[PDB]
RNA sequence: ACGAGACUCUGGCAUGCUAACUAGUUACGCGACCCCCGAGCGGUCGGCGUCCCCCAACUUCUUAGAGGGACAAGUGGCGUU
């Protein structure tokens, strides 16, 4: 038999949650970015975005040979049906979600925190973003857990633009004494194409153009061509 | 003879009646009963006013039917009100001149806007802490 | 100028139907028809001991105006709200053993038969019968 | 040596009167285009109480109508809207009978030919458009007619060549030759927009005006400027006599009528007499008509009525 | 209340300097001109402005503003 | 020739009237007879939850809803033309049902 | 054609005795209507209620305690049945003992509270045309429901008992009492 | 500059557009019943055809897409006008 629309979509967006956190949890190291399903009727393609693929892929492809091999183990649709390709991301600084592991993986190698959140701040304001804030919380320095803020630029907090204007990320990285916790957000500049930022303005933004030059009239011509 | 007919529709909070009115002897049925069997009795008035108001004489050359659904019964009867006196409206419009339709209208309008209008009144969706849209459940303290 | 069911009052002719067929003699009444209440969200027995014949009539008008209809649906028009000590009412459905008995009855008289479908619609003498009721009723009404 | 005085009002519409379309065939009566979506035809009485009172309401517009025009026989009716449609309507039955798709804009103004064959439109898509009956755009015309708003288009019912007279809010009076559909004259003397074009019943000469107020005659057959007459405040209408050789302009508050062999001024129509309503400003004059008896002119106002002039000849 | 905000204000008095010459005293031809020139992302902002700008020019009609 | 019905099924509106509109475009340039798009009444999925991960403060409430929207096409036309014309068809989130009634 | 209410009470012969409330009270030509039943939006506005027909008002007012909310059917029947039992009992336009009766039940000056929780004192004051019809109509109801309950006597009986005494003037009547005594409280508070 | 507003969803209007046997309406055929004092261009029908060889049209009612529509815009007052 087969089951119902509701559960169709329910199982596709359960799946592919879960895909996102298998692919997350397992190339964290390798500035894992996203994860896009294209669905066919001869093959279900995979596109990872990452800032390297040179480690996704690994030596001679074996890497990536092995993770198509356990989805397949996972989820149990038939071999051949699997094939995953790795893509780097066009840009690496407007990512939230690059970034937070950037900051992540600074942080874990033992360099000091304000001075890793200047140096991405400073990065991401170099991409081109609009703005963006950084926050780390959790026992900095002492028993007492505390907060670093550090924003820069543009910022918007309400409404619906939010949705498609700001680019948010929350990562968790476990040091000595606990967990240390990182909120990146990201606003993205304005864009006419759709490649690295919204399309449509801000709602209040108004432009009006500036009237072009207009010649004074002074006596009736007329004019047959 | 030319068949000549219009279909018009009214409204109340969920309730849709829809007439169709075309050339006859002055028969108006609703759901194929007569007007008189329509329940409850207590509004009959409400549902003979515009034939009240405006006289047996201008139903005399057209026969209306009329299909009701949904909401309730107050609503269905205030529907079925404005579908007859819309349907009338419309046919005079059509097929008699305008003089006859603006007066015909004025003559509604006055009596009642909601002959020819309809209420855009709608329930109110529940918000979470209440028992309704408004009321909240009972505070506490101590 | 002919008069059908829905031209007349249908508590009057729900009455007077139920009049003609306790008159004809030849519907069939259960044994139980004394001791048993017609719901389960029913207090008492009905008041009417002759409430067989009216049931049957009412049964035949609804047959009338929307057929097809089985025993549960028979059993969802008569339900009614139950009031259940100091819990909050619901909505309960009528008997199945009365509708079913009355929807036999009536087939017992010619006036119900099977639908293609599902379920019970009339028959064409039933449609007579019902027509020449209503008449009668408006002719009463009429009258007086 | 005449006096125009107003003899009646006619008042069936809710929103601003746009056009006022006459007919020789049927003198008795009148089509009228309004802001509230309704085209009224009114029948005319000239009794007591009522000069005219309407007879038939054609409604099949989402939007504003902006134009509309009867035919030669006076038994169909076109009109324009601003929700991009045109509407060939039976003036009999008074249902659409045709329906013209294919502007993306607001239709500011619609013309029928001297044979009833073709069909222009201008919009504000800066885009004039050709159509026959059937509703087939024959030809779009995106030559450079205009960087701005195509206000009027119109049709020249002259013996000569066929031509379409245009004006545009660029400032500019287009000329273009019929059936080969090419630009043929440009006539640049305006200062600001402009609103309305209409052509003399000869087919010589041409009228253009808009904000700046002055009414600008052109010479069709030849090509030239000929003549600039002052007005008011905006012109929204200019008009033709078609048997006494005069020029009627529609101002604001009021309606001026020019002689155009001796250019002085014969009339100016305008009434109010209450002081209190004074500081608030006149109605608008939106539209202008000539009745083809040659005696009435109907003006259509901002105030939703239509008002009638009647010449007195002394 | 029906004050306006600062973003209908700054840009009804951008359109009126510049484009003086196109406006008028009816609102719906002043909101057919807005987005002809102006670019609005919102019907309602847009209507807001040509209101606006109606206003204006009544009051400038009326004599000088201070703005 | 078949009667051959397509069923199409979307989650964002934008998408799916694009690809409904490409096969009506599709089918009528091949000269083919087409019915539809006739749209099907929108699905409503709703989750209503607590936002508090424990049992403390305001008694607060996220409701969460899922929209589904089903377009019909028909087409009086053999197999081979309509795969033709399908196989352009495959967007992202749009899944496209072909049967043969 | 004439309108009657319920279509036996006509509204011509009905006339109201008092100036200031003429503007208050709707029983005249444009407020004549078959049934006091319109489903209009009269609150949406301030004083537009003044506009809806007395007798309506009624009826509005008639729908308390909690166990009768919204129950206006009932209502309605209630208002005909002791509409009917007035014109037996008094042989008079109903209309005109429900006018008269609602004139002599609105307070004319009341007291206006200053009160610390426990205490209070109060200082006479005028009341409005409006105010007056309120309350008139608020105690004639109240009247007829205290006097139903818990009694073998219908609720139509008891309401035109009430408005027989109100038009009257009797004191038997609660309203009449309400009044006196809210009067007589304001004299005193001078 | 953030917040507020703007924004997104929702409820009201469209006899104007797009188009539907998994939605209907109207009309026309067949059939059942009633009135033989008006038997009819008569009434009731959630009874059957009218897309699938050939045997009707059309979206008012139902669904959902694209657009329109309202801005304190018009009038009269009160306001530093
Ligand atoms: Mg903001
Ligand atoms: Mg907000
Ligand atoms: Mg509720
Ligand atoms: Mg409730
Ligand atoms: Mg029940
Ligand atoms: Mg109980
Ligand atoms: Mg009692
Ligand atoms: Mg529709």
């Amino acid at each position: 038999v087969q089951i119902s629309k509701k559960r169709k979509f329910v199982a596709d967006g359960i799946f592919k949650a879960e895909l996102n956190e298998f692919l997350t949890r397992e190339l964290a190291e390798d500035g894992y970015s996203g994860v896009e399903v294209r669905v066919t009727p001869t093959r279900t393609e995979i596109i990872i975005l990452a800032t390297r693929t040179q480690n996704v892929l690994g030596e001679k492809g074996r890497r990536i040979r092995e993770l198509t091999a356990v989805v397949q183990k996972r989820f149990g649709f038939p071999e051949g049906s699997v094939e995953l390709y790795a893509e780097k991301v066009a840009t690496r600084g407007l990512c939230a979600i690059a970034q937070a592991e950037s900051l992540r993986y600074k942080l874990l190698g033992g360099l000091a925190v304000r001075r890793a959140c200047y140096g991405v701040l400073r990065f991401i304001m170099e991409s081109g973003a609009k703005g963006c804030e950084v926050v780390v919380s959790g026992k900095l320095r002492g028993q007492r857990a505390k907060s670093m803020k550090f924003v820069d630029g543009l910022m918007i907090h309400s409404g619906d633009p939010v949705n498609y204007y700001v680019d948010t990320a929350v990562r968790h990285v476990l040091l000595r004494q606990g967990v240390l916790g990182i909120k990146v957000k990201i606003m993205l500049p304005w864009d006419p194409t759709g490649k690295i930022g919204p399309k449509k303005p801000l709602p209040d933004h108004v432009s009006i153009v500036e009237p072009k030059d207009e010649i004074l009239p002074t006596t009736p011509i007329s004019e047959q061509k | 003879g030319p068949l000549q007919s219009v279909q018009v529709f009214g409204r109340k909070k969920t309730a849709t009646a829809v007439a169709h009115c075309k050339r006859g002897n002055g028969l108006i049925k609703v759901n194929g009963r007569p007007l008189e069997m329509i329940e409850p009795r207590t509004l009959q008035y409400k549902l003979l006013e515009p034939v009240l108001l405006l006289g047996k004489e201008r139903f005399a050359g057209v026969d209306i039917r009329v299909r009701v659904k949904g909401g309730g019964h107050v609503a269905q009867i205030y529907a079925i009100r404005q579908s007859i006196s819309k349907a009338l409206v419309a046919y005079y419009q059509k097929y008699v001149d305008e003089a006859s339709k603006k007066e015909i209208k004025d003559i509604l309008i006055q009596y009642d806007r909601t002959l020819l209008v309809a209420d855009p009144r709608r329930c109110e969706s529940k918000k979470f802490g209440g028992p309704g849209a408004r009321a909240r459940y009972q505070k506490s303290y101590r | 100028p002919g008069v059908t069911v829905k031209d007349v009052n249908q508590q009057e002719f729900v009455r007077a139907l139920a009049a003609f067929l306790k008159k004809s003699g030849k519907l069939k009444v259960p044994e139980w028809v004394d001791t048993v209440k017609l719901a389960k969200h029913k207090e008492l027995a009905p008041y009417d001991e002759n409430w067989f014949y009216t049931r049957a009539a009412s049964t035949a008008r609804h047959l009338y105006l929307r057929g097809g209809a089985g025993v549960g649906s028979m059993t969802k028009i008569y339900g009614g709200r139950q009031r259940n000590g100091v819990m909050p009412s619901h909505f309960s459905r009528g008997s199945k053993s009365v509708a079913r008995r009355v929807l036999q009855a009536l087939e017992g008289l010619k006036m119900v038969e099977k639908d293609q479908d599902g379920g019970r619609k009339l028959t064409p003498q039933g449609q007579r019968d019902l027509d020449r009721i209503a008449g009668q009723v408006a002719a009463a009404n009429k009258k007086h | 040596t005449e006096q125009m005085t107003l003899r009646g009002t006619l008042k069936g519409h809710n929103g601003w009167v746009t056009q006022i379309a006459t007919t020789p065939q049927f003198p008795d009566m009148i089509l009228s285009a309004s802001r509230d979506k309704t085209i009224i035809m009114w029948k005319l009485t000239r009794d007591e109480t009522n000069y005219g009172i309407p007879q038939r309401a054609l409604r099949g517009h989402s939007h504003f109508v902006s134009d509309v025009v009867i035919s030669s026989d006076g038994q169909f009716a076109l009109s324009g809207s601003w929700d991009g449609t045109l509407r060939l309507w039976d003036l009999t039955t008074g249902t659409t009978t045709r329906r013209f798709v294919g502007h993306t804009k607001d239709v500011l103004s619609v013309a029928f030919s001297s044979d009833n064959r073709q069909i222009v439109s201008g919009s504000r898509d800066k885009t004039i458009k050709l159509w026959n009956t059937l509703g087939v755009c024959k030809y779009t015309v995106q030559d450079e007619s205009h960087s701005e708003w195509v206000s009027c288009v119109r049709f020249s019912p002259n013996s000569s060549n066929p031509i379409i007279v245009s004006c545009g809010w660029d400032k500019l009076v287009k000329v273009w030759n019929l059936a080969n559909c090419k630009l043929k004259t440009n006539h640049i003397g305006h200062t600001g927009y402009l609103n309305t074009v209409t052509v003399s019943p000869d087919g010589s000469l041409c009228a253009s005006g808009g904000k700046d107020g002055q009414a600008m005659l052109w010479d069709l057959n030849e090509g030239k400027h000929l003549y600039t007459l002052d007005g008011g405040d905006i012109i929204n209408a200019l008009c033709f006599s078609p048997n006494r050789y005069w020029l009627c302009a529609a101002t604001g508050p009021s309606i001026k009528i020019w002689d155009l062999e001796g250019k002085i001024i014969v009339d100016e129509l305008k009434q109010e007499v209450i002081s209190t309503s004074s500081k608030a400003e006149p109605p608008q004059c939106t539209s202008l008509a000539w009745s083809a008896d040659g005696q009435t002119l109907f003006a259509g106002y901002t105030d939703n009525l239509v008002r009638v002039w009647q010449v007195t000849i002394g | 209340g029906r004050v306006r905000t600062k973003t209908v204000k700054k840009a009804a008095r951008v359109i009126i300097e510049k484009y003086y010459t196109r406006l008028g005293n009816d609102f719906h031809t002043n909101k057919r001109v807005c987005e002809e020139i102006a670019i609005i992302p919102s019907k309602k902002l847009r209507n807001k402005i040509a209101g606006y700008v109606t206003h204006l020019m009544k009051r400038i009609q009326r004599g000088p503003v201070r703005g | 020739i078949h009667r051959i019905r397509i069923t199409l099924t979307s989650r964002n509106v934008k998408s799916l009237e694009k690809v409904c509109a490409d096969l009506i475009r599709g089918a009528k340039e091949k000269n083919l007879k087409v019915k539809g798009p006739v749209r099907m009444p929108t699905k409503t999925l709703r989750i209503t939850t607590r936002k508090t991960p424990c049992g403390e403060g305001s008694k607060t409430w996220d409701r969460f809803q899922m929209r589904i929207h089903k377009r019909l096409i028909d087409l009086h036309s053999p197999s081979e033309i309509v795969k033709q014309i399908t196989s352009i068809s495959i967007e992202p989130g749009v899944e496209v049902e072909v049967t043969i009634a | 054609p004439d309108i009657k209410l319920f279509g036996k009470w006509s509204t011509d012969d009905v006339q109201i005795n008092d100036i200031s409330l003429q503007d208050y009270i709707a029983v005249k030509e444009k407020y004549a209507k078959y049934l006091p039943h319109s489903a209009g939006r009269y609150a949406a506005k301030r004083f537009r209620k003044a506009q809806c027909p007395i007798v309506e008002r009624l009826t509005n007012s008639m729908m308390m305690h909690g166990r009768n909310n919204g129950k206006k059917l009932m209502t309605v029947r209630i208002v005909k049945h002791a509409f009917e039992i007035i014109h037996l009992l008094t042989g008079e336009n109903p209309l005109q003992v429900l006018v008269n009766a609602i004139i002599n039940s609105g307070p004319r000056e009341d007291s206006t509270r200053i009160g610390r929780a426990g205490t209070v004192r109060r200082q006479a004051v005028d009341v409005s045309p409006l105010r007056r019809v309120n309350q008139a109509i608020w105690l004639l109801c109240t009247g007829a429901r205290e006097a139903a309950f818990r009694n073998i006597k219908t609720i139509a009986e008891c309401l035109a008992d009430e408005l027989i005494n109100a038009a009257k003037g009797s004191s038997n009547s609660y309203a009449i009492k309400k009044k006196d005594e809210l009067e007589r409280v304001a004299k005193s508070n001078r």
